[PDB]
């Protein structure tokens, strides 16, 4: 999965390097994101309106 | 992107099984080993080396 991430950043020209140099970052990005969908989509009926 | 037969570390088109030795003209630099989870130990071939020795 962290290699195909360094494609995704490929494909929007971001070199692979900008990934793994921050792999741990980045998934903790995406982990935390992920949390805020919970708690966005559980706090308010609105979003699904 | 790279892969091994078993014994050999080789560069190939991503879409197309197309192994290349690997070189400096595959492959660009970035920083040291420390830093990338999963990185490994190997060989990259520099195609001027044999080019100054003879």
């Amino acid at each position: 999965f962290a290699m195909q991430m360094a494609y995704r950043f490929n494909g929007i020209g971001v070199t692979q390097n900008v990934l793994y140099e921050n792999q741990k970052l980045i998934a903790n990005q995406f982990n935390s994101a992920i949390g805020k969908i919970q708690d966005s989509l559980s706090s308010t009926a609105s979003a699904l309106g | 992107v790279f892969v091994s037969n078993g014994t050999h570390w080789f560069v190939t088109q991503r879409n197309f099984y197309e192994p290349q030795i690997i070189t400096t003209d595959n492959t660009f630099v970035s920083g040291n080993c420390d830093v990338v989870i999963g990185i490994v130990n190997n060989t990259v071939y520099d195609p001027l080396q044999p080019e100054l020795d003879s």
